[PDB]
């Protein structure tokens, strides 16, 4: 007597999907599994937009560029979360006119412009994109007086923020827009402030209520709290300030420098590559098995790698258009019940599964 | 390694007060002056004035009674307390952060309000220019010495100077002022001698213009925000007696930074000293002093957020400080040394000042702040001495608060003063400003 | 005699380059160095009344005599 195998039925892309094992007592069985990615990878993406007064000229750009990016989010992949958000500059007496007639309108007395505000966070990340069309489309801007803008503290409430802006467990992205350059940790004492940023989310009402309390955040606090976080920084920056934040894109690693524009293909063109470079990883699970019976793994990962063993069952890149094949031995010591057994091995984190059918002779 | 770290004196002033955000010493007997920028004021209908405390010396030292430089309270417009609807104060003292920098050269005493800011009489517009109060041996007169308080109005002239935010007194009593937010944050520095002031002061008019005042030039328009005069300090580069001028420029260069050496006489750049990284304020603190003993004053400049990889290649935020050596030529352009931190966020080198010979060898040393450092991001201040090849590498001293932390921050360390004999024993002294808590502690050394 | 614009400060510069093409085209000459545009040869009351207008607008500008 000998042992024998044969597939059930087979699907074309986990190719094998339901096989049936005559086990032998010291006798293995071994069957090929591979595996092909094909679900589309999920996305999130938060657009920070500067809104001080130097923003009249490039308004327009912005507003574009959030419709363009709404449809190649859309475009791309079936998963999406999308929202934004705005800022200025702290409110306090040297980053602000603060007579009380400049409170109501920092611009000037002909135009109507709202009263400057450090942070608002207009839309928490949502999967429908008409509303962020309309809500971005009514944006309107904001008045201050010195030529840089406090977009730190945005970034650092934007990290840090999880539950509110609407964070979940998936890979990141953030959009950030201005036309001028950044303050940093060490210019509140101008004004009187001191305090190092604490990091901790002060959000009230969709907006930050601790800029006059907490100082600038310095890059390397901010470099830790967006790695921890894992976000992506794209900084989609006027073509004047290219320099400034192509130094800054060294310091902050996975980050680039778009160009804002009238044509917005540089930045969308970012988005895409990010895009495509992403890879997960492949784990191998099975369900409670009998005893008496074992079973082993081997990998075949991409650029032939192979590994054996617990590396059998793992595969630790991996993206889409890639493909991984899998052998599989089981062997028994015995014959516990002539009534066969069915087991399920599927991959972490995926729908599709295998169905294994296990009769001891 | 002698400055009786086991019992330092201590110094408290009133709660929430800020008490000890910047320190000096008081000579004219001797007396420790301590700055108090959010201590309350009995001045009239002024909220958080600020005020400085002069706690004397020898006896217990726990009188620290303020000093009344200003009673008179926010000043009235003219024209507008008659003849109009309503009074208008013409100027702010209120939250004016007065004694936010106290400096003291023999009888004489200067104490500045960097947020001092006043409506002008031609239109409402409200600035911050800054006023800094004159005293003058030992309190017989004051005199208000508010340079940018002058005819340009918006910030595109002086209206934002905020003068007074670092001050430093020379040799030869001159004043020096320095000014970050002059035209449209380029900074700017205003000196003028005491003798100078006391000629031109006339208090009727708000804008007096002081004779032979020597103030920088305004530049072209790519030079805005560079924050020139962030932090000054005073010493002998040009070769004659006569002191000259160092002023911070932390944002002068795309972020990075440069620390420039001023004629002493007439202003002009002699060097320029360029930063190493981005956003990393090089030039928050600067000062200068003889560390190798040669006779010639070497420069010393702060960086509290210099980043470095971490020996797994993690960056972190440490800070450094170097120290260029003036060689009888002429000070090179590199860094001699290169001092680093080692807390994570430990803001080390954000203040630094000399000590003059206290171990007594011939070498001047040096201490330097970490208002963050520590174990429990209490604060600590090092202590590097000099030598024949340079200043030290390895701290002599590590000096930390008694107390134990409580839930905020304590700063200490963030404002340092000595080199003066305060004990009167022979050798010199340190006060280290903790104005977290509200407290200055005293060391004295063995 | 001589006017001074100050687009400086968040401030669009579209603004500066669009008071410089307007300027230009009624034959005023006109430099500027980065962002600080002045004007060259005007007349007195000219010039007054281009400052008026100016701050009317709400841009700062400045006489030099
Ligand atoms: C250390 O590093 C610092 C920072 O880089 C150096 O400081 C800067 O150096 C530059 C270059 O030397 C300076 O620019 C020059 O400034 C001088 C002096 O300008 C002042 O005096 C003038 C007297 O005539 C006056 O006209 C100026 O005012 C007008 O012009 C300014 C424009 O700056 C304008 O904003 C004002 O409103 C006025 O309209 C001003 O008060 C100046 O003579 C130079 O002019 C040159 O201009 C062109 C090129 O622009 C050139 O072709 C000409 O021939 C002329 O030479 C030039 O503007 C700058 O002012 C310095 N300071 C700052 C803060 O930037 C420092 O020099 C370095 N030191 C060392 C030792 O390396
Ligand atoms: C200087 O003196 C003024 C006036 O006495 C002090 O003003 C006080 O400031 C505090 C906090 O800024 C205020 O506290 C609040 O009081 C209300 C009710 O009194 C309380 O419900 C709040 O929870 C809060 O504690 C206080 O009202 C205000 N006025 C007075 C009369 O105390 C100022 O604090 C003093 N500054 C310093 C540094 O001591
Ligand atoms: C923005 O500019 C780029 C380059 O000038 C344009 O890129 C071209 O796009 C067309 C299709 O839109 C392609 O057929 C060309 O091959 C592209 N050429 C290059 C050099 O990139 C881009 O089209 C512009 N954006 C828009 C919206 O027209
Ligand atoms: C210089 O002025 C100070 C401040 O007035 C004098 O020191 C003490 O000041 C308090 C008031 O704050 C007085 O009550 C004391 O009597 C003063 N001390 C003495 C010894 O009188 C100081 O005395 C003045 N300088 C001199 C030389 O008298
Ligand atoms: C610093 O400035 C002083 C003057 O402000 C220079 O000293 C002399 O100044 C007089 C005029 O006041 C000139 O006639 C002399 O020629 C100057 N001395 C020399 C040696 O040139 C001084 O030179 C300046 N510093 C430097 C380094 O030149
Ligand atoms: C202004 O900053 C620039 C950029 O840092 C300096 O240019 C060079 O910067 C690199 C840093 O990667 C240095 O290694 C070079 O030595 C710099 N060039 C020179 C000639 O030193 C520039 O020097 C700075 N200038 C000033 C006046 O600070
Ligand atoms: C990995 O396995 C594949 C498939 O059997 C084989 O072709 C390749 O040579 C192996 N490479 C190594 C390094 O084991
Ligand atoms: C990971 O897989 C991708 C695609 O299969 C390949 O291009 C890449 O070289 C692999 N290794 C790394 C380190 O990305
Ligand atoms: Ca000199
Ligand atoms: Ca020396
Ligand atoms: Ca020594
Ligand atoms: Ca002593
Ligand atoms: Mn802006
Ligand atoms: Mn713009
Ligand atoms: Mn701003």
């Amino acid at each position: 007597p000998r042992g024998s195998k044969d597939i059930k039925k087979n699907k074309n892309v986990i190719q094998p999907q339901q096989l049936v094992l005559r086990l032998r007592s010291g006798e293995p069985q071994t069957f090929t599994l591979k595996f092909k990615r094909a679900e589309d990878y999920p996305i999130d993406l938060y657009y920070l937009m500067d809104l001080s007064y130097s923003m009249k000229d490039d308004l327009e750009n912005v507003k574009s560029l959030g419709t363009d990016l709404m449809n190649e989010m859309r475009r791309i992949t079936s998963d999406f979360r999308i929202g934004f958000g705005s800022f200025v500059e702290k409110t306090v007496m040297p980053y602000i006119s603060t007579t009380p007639a400049k409170l109501r309108n920092p611009c000037t007395s002909e135009q109507n412009c709202t009263s400057p505000f450090s942070y608002k966070n207009v839309l928490s990340l949502t999967n429908k994109g008409e509303v962020f069309n309309e809500l971005v489309g009514k944006q309107r801007i904001s008045g201050n007086l010195d030529s840089p803008e406090g977009g730190f503290d945005a970034i650092m409430q934007v990290a840090v923020c999880g539950s509110l802006i609407g964070w979940r467990n998936v890979t990141r992205l953030l959009v950030f827009s201005t036309d001028a350059g950044f303050h940093f940790a060490g210019d509140g004492k101008l004004g009187g402030i001191v305090l190092p940023n604490d990091g901790q989310c002060h959000l009230e009402n969709n907006m930050y209520t601790m800029s006059h309390y907490y100082d600038y955040p310095s890059i390397a606090h901010l470099v830790q709290k967006l790695s921890e976080n894992n976000i992506q920084t794209i900084f989609a920056v006027t073509e004047e300030f290219q320099p400034v934040y192509k130094e800054l894109k060294n310091l902050i690693p996975k980050s680039a420098v778009g160009t804002l524009s009238a044509n917005s293909s540089n930045v969308i063109q970012l988005i895409i590559d990010a895009y495509n470079s992403l890879s997960s990883e492949v784990i191998l699970e099975n369900g409670k098995l009998s005893e008496g019976v074992t079973i082993s793994y081997k990998s075949y990962c991409k650029n032939g790698v192979n590994g054996t063993g617990e590396n059998g069952r793992k595969c630790s890149n991996i993206s889409i258009g890639d493909e991984v094949q899998f052998e599989i031995s089981i062997t028994s010591n015995k014959c516990p019940k002539k009534d066969s057994d069915s087991f399920k091995i599927r991959p972490l984190g995926f729908t599709e599964e295998v169905e294994v059918i296990l009769q001891y002779i | 390694f002698n400055l009786d770290a086991e019992a330092p004196a201590v110094l408290s002033g009133p709660p929430g007060s800020f008490f000890g955000f910047s320190v000096e010493f008081y000579r004219p007997g001797v007396s420790v002056l301590v700055g108090a920028p959010k201590a309350n004021t009995s001045q009239p209908g002024v909220l958080q004035g600020g005020a400085v405390y002069l706690c004397p010396w020898g006896a217990s030292p726990t009188q620290c009674t303020p000093i009344e430089f200003d009673s008179k309270g926010s000043r009235l417009l003219e024209s507008s307390l008659s003849s109009s609807e309503g009074e208008e104060p013409v100027e702010y003292k209120s939250l004016q952060w007065f004694g936010a920098t106290v400096r003291a050269h023999g009888s004489s005493i200067l104490a500045c309000a960097p947020l001092y800011s006043w409506r002008t009489e031609k239109e409402p517009l409200s600035d911050p220019v800054g006023t800094c109060y004159l005293s003058t041996d030992n309190f017989t007169r004051i005199l208000e010495y508010a340079p940018c308080r002058s005819d340009f109005s918006w910030a595109a002239g002086q209206g934002y100077c905020q003068g007074g935010f670092s001050a430093e007194f020379t040799k030869t009593g001159r004043v020096v002022l320095g000014g970050p937010g002059s035209y449209f944050w380029q900074g700017q520095i205003l000196s003028a001698t005491q003798e100078q002031i006391a000629e031109s002061y006339y208090p009727e008019y708000l804008i007096n213009l002081v004779q032979g005042q020597l103030q920088t030039r305004q530049a072209s328009s790519i030079y805005d925000d560079s924050y020139l005069g962030y932090s000054v300090a005073v010493g002998e580069f040009s070769g004659d007696d006569t002191e000259d001028f160092v002023a911070g420029v932390p944002k002068g260069n795309l972020t990075y930074g440069y620390v420039t050496i001023l004629n002493g006489s007439d202003i002009r750049s002699l060097y320029n000293f360029s930063g190493e990284q981005m956003a990393s304020y090089f030039g928050y603190a600067v000062a200068a002093t003889d560390v190798n003993g040669d006779g010639l004053d070497d420069l010393l400049v702060g960086a509290p957020l210099l980043m470095d990889r971490t020996p797994d290649g993690r960056p972190q935020e440490v800070g450094r400080v170097y120290v260029y050596l003036q060689h009888p030529a002429g000070i090179e352009p590199t860094p001699t040394l290169t001092l680093t931190g080692h807390d994570e966020f430990g803001r080390f080198g954000s203040s630094l000042t000399p000590l003059g010979d206290l171990d007594q060898d011939g070498y001047n040393d040096v201490a330097i702040g970490a208002p963050f450092g520590g174990e429990t991001q209490q604060g600590v201040v090092f202590v590097f001495p000099g030598g024949p090849g340079g200043l030290g590498s390895k701290p002599s001293q590590v000096l930390q608060p008694l107390w134990a932390a409580s839930h905020t921050p304590d700063f200490f360390g963030s404002a340092l003063r000595g080199g003066r004999d305060l004990d009167g024993n022979g050798y010199p002294d340190l006060i280290v400003g903790s104005f977290g808590v509200d407290k200055a502690v005293v060391y004295r050394g063995r | 005699s001589e006017l001074i614009i100050h687009g400086r400060g968040d401030f669009p510069s579209s603004e500066l380059e669009r008071l410089r093409e307007r300027f230009e085209r009624l034959g005023i000459k006109v430099r500027v160095d980065h962002k600080v545009l002045t004007l060259i040869g005007i007349s007195e009351e000219e010039a007054e009344r281009l400052a008026r207008e100016l701050r009317k607008r709400g841009i700062w500008v400045e006489i030099r005599k």
